[PDB]
């Protein structure tokens, strides 16, 4: 199937953001990025069934 | 420069013919140091090219 919105957040906290910040190669201690910046991400910038 | 290793990446450029977008890119090529080099793709069909 596609992906449910919310769904996507529990995505992003784990499967999406490290990912990305394994590639930057940052940490959270200089790259703290909350669930609540992700729900509102998905919930202006990027409506999509894909990642 | 922050995390190690080089790395490749894929870019895009538009916009009118002629607006000087490729000669960026060989102004790249003097900033990076890598090779520079360019090659058509317009109107191909065939698949035995790529
Ligand atoms: N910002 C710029 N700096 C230098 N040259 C420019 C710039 N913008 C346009 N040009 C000029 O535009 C012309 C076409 O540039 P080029 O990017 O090589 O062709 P195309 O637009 O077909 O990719 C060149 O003669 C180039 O000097």
């Amino acid at each position: 199937s596609g992906y449910v919105a919310q769904e996507k957040l529990a995505i992003a906290e784990r499967y999406l953001v490290p990912q990305a910040r394994a590639l930057c190669g940052l940490d959270e201690s200089k790259a703290k990025l909350s669930s609540d910046v992700l729900t509102l991400l998905i919930k202006q910038y990027c409506r999509e069934s894909g990642v | 420069q922050l995390r190690g290793s080089t790395q490749g990446k894929i870019l895009c450029f538009y916009g009118p013919p002629g607006v000087g977008k490729t000669s960026i890119a060989r102004s790249i090529a003097r900033a990076l140091n890598r090779e520079y080099f360019r090659f058509s793709v317009g109107g191909m069909t065939d698949v035995a090219e790529i």
